[PDB]
């Protein structure tokens, strides 16, 4: 027994291999891909599910990290979260039809409302504003840069367009006089 | 007619025109001058990725 | 700009009907006296075929070229709507199955509040 | 009748020969040019892969006005493209609020069967 | 059976300010082609 740049090895894949189990347990929604905090809003949505809503709050401000960050003792999950996900899937041609029913609503829902826009205005044009600031000045660099480069080449361009007016002007006096 | 006249048809300057806190139509106004915006800029990158270059081969 | 035989720029430019494309002078006349051929398609093509009125014109600029640009504005915004509309037929599809796991997991929520407080219920009892 | 990128009636149809969809010349090409795929179904496919596939002439009215018609028209593209993005933009914020609740009600379950693991023990007792 | 144009950096415009001296220079050309 003589190891030899195998317990490094070792070290190094049982570190590769606790990272994988953190890095897959740590969120679900976190991991895959994309929130102000408020705890305001956690207290005004209490009167909802009204269970539900106050453990997917609480949730959603521990992942997140007027913030206060209180429990990581949630998130060992990996083997609970694993049979969870399988008694669940068991309790779940027709299923599919009401999915999609139910979809053709929500769509409907979704072009009712934004219908009926097009409080609400102030943050509109305060966004334009924020885009008129960052765009304009901008487009005032990209103009002014373009503009110390392609003025002197516009010149360069437009007196050598009055060339051919005269070059036509006096084409026609010679051609006549031809 | 236009040209007897010697007058022009006028255009909408209606979005250089909008302003803050106003009704639902001018709400219509501000959302257009973001998509504006949009396109001005995505139109200046475009020229900037070009360069000069394009202006020297014409 | 460029003569498509030798890759200079004419000085003399005869453009040819047979196949459009802009020929030097001196070198598409000895490409003739060769072969009567034009050099590209390989048609014939006769010196005589080969040639160098009063509207005045002017110069490329940013009405046709305007009309040809607005084409580009929109056929460029008409991708812009693909790239939303096919997302949003992967988000709601998502978003079904969601709300369906979810509609069908509460029901099972519902029945443990139920059955771990009623076995509370009925052992604190006995 | 629509192509099936911009929804235009094509003026130069061409169809796809690894899916079936009738595309219009210039905006598959620009798919094309960009990635080698196809839009609907990501087949690899390319531009000599294309097979270039009811005209009826719009008369308007009885030429100024013409012009504000123009101009009221590119107002409102670019409004019923604008709405569509915040929409798409809402819909996957409001599909994400969703997937945090679906994951913190699974871990919800792992305590309630405790209790009841807990209480089926005192029940044998 | 390629010619380039560099549009301007100001390019809004070409809806109101391009589209109208175009059709003025037309306008305006042809009538006084026809005075001529």
């Amino acid at each position: 027994l003589t190891p030899k740049e195998l317990l490094p090895h070792d070290s190094g894949q049982e570190d590769n291999e606790r990272s994988n189990i953190k890095s897959g347990k740590q969120l679900k929604s976190r991991i895959r891909k994309f929130f102000a905090s408020l705890p305001s809003p956690k207290n005004d949505f209490e009167i909802l599910s009204e269970d539900e809503k106050e453990e997917d709050a609480e949730i959603a401000e521990y992942e997140k990290e007027e913030d206060n960050f209180i429990e990581p003792p949630s998130q060992d999950a990996p083997r609970v979260s694993l049979v969870a996900v399988p008694l669940a899937y068991s309790t779940l041609k027709n299923n599919p039809q009401s999915a999609i029913d139910n979809k053709y609503n929500l769509l409907v829902a979704n072009a009712i409302n934004k219908e009926p826009h097009m409080e609400s205005r102030m943050q509109h044009i305060t966004q334009g504003r924020t885009s008129m600031k960052i765009q304009f000045k901008t487009a005032m660099p990209p103009t002014e840069v373009l503009l110390e480069s392609i003025q002197s080449k516009v010149e360069s361009i437009e007196q050598l367009q009055r060339k051919l007016q005269h070059v036509q002007p006096l084409e026609q006096q010679n051609n006549e006089m031809c | 007619a236009l040209y007897t006249e010697y007058l022009k048809q006028r255009n909408n300057k209606k979005r250089r025109t909008p302003d803050f806190n106003d009704d639902d139509d001018t709400l219509f106004l501000e959302e257009y001058r973001r998509k504006y915006p949009r396109i001005d800029t995505s139109r200046y990158i475009p020229n900037e990725s070009s360069e000069v270059s394009l202006l020297g081969i014409v | 700009m460029l003569c498509a035989i030798s890759g200079k720029v004419p000085r003399r430019p005869v453009l040819s009907p047979k196949s459009r494309t802009i020929f030097e002078k001196s070198l598409l006349e000895q490409y003739v006296k060769d072969t009567g051929n034009d050099p590209i398609t390989n048609e014939p093509l006769s010196i005589e075929e080969i040639v160098e009125s009063a509207q005045q014109a002017s110069l490329t600029e940013s009405i046709p070229n305007l009309l040809t640009s607005l084409q580009n504005e929109w056929d460029a915004i008409m991708l812009e709507n693909f790239k939303l509309r096919s997302t949003l037929d992967s988000l709601t599809k998502k978003l079904s199955t969601v709300m369906y796991e979810r509609d069908a997991a509460k029901l099972v929520a519902a029945q443990l509040l139920m059955e771990k407080n009623e076995d509370s219920k009925d052992l604190p009892k006995s």
